[PDB]
């Protein structure tokens, strides 16, 4: 497991006997690959046409966020939404796809660690739909560091539906990489994060990327303890107990708290 | 560059309906998505400018790269 597990504070939901069961995180990366002997993939789909294998990672990220969700919440199912191919790029079209998939699916919890520095009103569409369905909606927040006054919020972690997550060390100072901005939510452990790799792997990760699911897994962890809850509810409760770090501006409401969230 | 995503006003709910306003101006059709009011397409410049002018549609926009906030 990492480091993060215990920074974010899961261990106290896991002390209670919270871990995440029954809860649905869909994962929309590179696949999550078929090569762990514990990552209980419990579905998925994939809609990048020339990769038709979800199960197949052939970037290694998607593996790697997907390790991180079931780190923070163990008892979790993952689904696999390929929605991004081996050189870690997609289409709109095909992220639009699998939220829909989502959707449709009845996922509690949506992650995205994938961004682009500008928006697509569908994909907007998408995310805020997801939202008004009941969805909790995480996405890595960038990995363009400062420019200015300007926010480096990546899209569609800066759509206003979306939970933002920037990146913080193990001594919770802001990674500079971390996009910042008035759109940037709350803080996780987003350097040097250990997971799942491809081919039975495990190793270290750095990016925005690693600190979203993180966030996805506090809120099946959440979900778990508190089924009744709505996602506006959920996300609430992460953003307004958050250990505050610092200025809004490069950490939002700061390191989310999941014992603190949960009561 | 020529994919693009092709938003409609009310009443194009069906794939058919955002199907036969995209092939009427010379556009081919990839996906209809089934809550968001839009569809996939590869368009020329000639439909582009078309499928903006049409009363069906409510925006014409890329079909843009995302990617993984990995290193
Ligand atoms: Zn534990
Ligand atoms: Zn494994
Ligand atoms: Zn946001
Ligand atoms: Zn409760």
């Amino acid at each position: 497991v990492s480091y993060g597990v215990a920074q974010i504070k899961a261990p106290a939901l896991h002390s209670q006997g919270y871990t995440g069961s029954n809860v649905k995180v869909a994962v929309l990366a590179s696949g999550i690959d078929s090569s762990h002997p514990d990552l209980n993939v419990a579905g998925g789909a994939s809609f990048v046409p020339s990769e038709t294998n979800p199960f197949q990672d052939n970037n290694s990220h998607g593996t790697h966020v997907a390790g991180t969700v079931l780190a923070v919440a163990p008892s979790a199912s993952l689904y696999a939404v390929k929605v991004l191919g081996a050189d870690g790029s997609g289409q709109a079209s095909w992220i639009i796809n699998g939220i829909e998939w989502a959707i449709a699916n009845n996922m509690d919890v949506i992650n995205m660690s994938l961004g682009s520095p500008s928006g697509s009103a569908a994909l907007k569409a998408a995310v805020d739909k997801a939202v008004a369905s009941g969805v909790v909606v995480v996405a890595a927040a960038g990995n363009s560091g400062t420019s200015g006054s300007s926010s480096t919020v990546s899209y569609p972690a800066k759509y206003p539906s979306v939970i933002a997550v920037g990146a913080v060390d193990s001594s919770n100072q802001r990674a500079p990489f971390s996009s910042v901005g008035p759109e940037l939510d709350v803080m996780a452990p987003g350097v040097s994060i250990c997971s799942t790799l491809p081919g039975g792997k495990y190793g270290a990760l750095s990016g925005t990327a690693m600190a979203s699911p993180h966030v996805a897994g506090a809120a099946a962890l959440i979900l778990s303890k508190h089924p009744n809850w709505t996602n506006t509810q959920v996300r609430s409760s992460l953003e307004n107990t958050a250990t505050k770090l610092g200025d809004s501006f490069y950490y939002g409401k700061g390191l989310i708290n999941v014992e603190a969230a949960a009561q | 560059e020529k994919k693009y995503i092709v938003g409609f006003k009310q009443g194009f709910k069906s794939c058919a309906k955002k199907e036969d306003v995209i092939s009427e101006k010379g556009g081919k059709l990839q996906k209809c998505f089934k809550y968001v009011d839009a569809a996939s397409a590869t368009l020329n410049e000639k439909a582009v400018e078309e499928l903006k002018k049409d009363p069906s549609v409510a925006y014409v926009e890329e079909d843009k790269l995302y990617r993984a906030l990995s290193a």
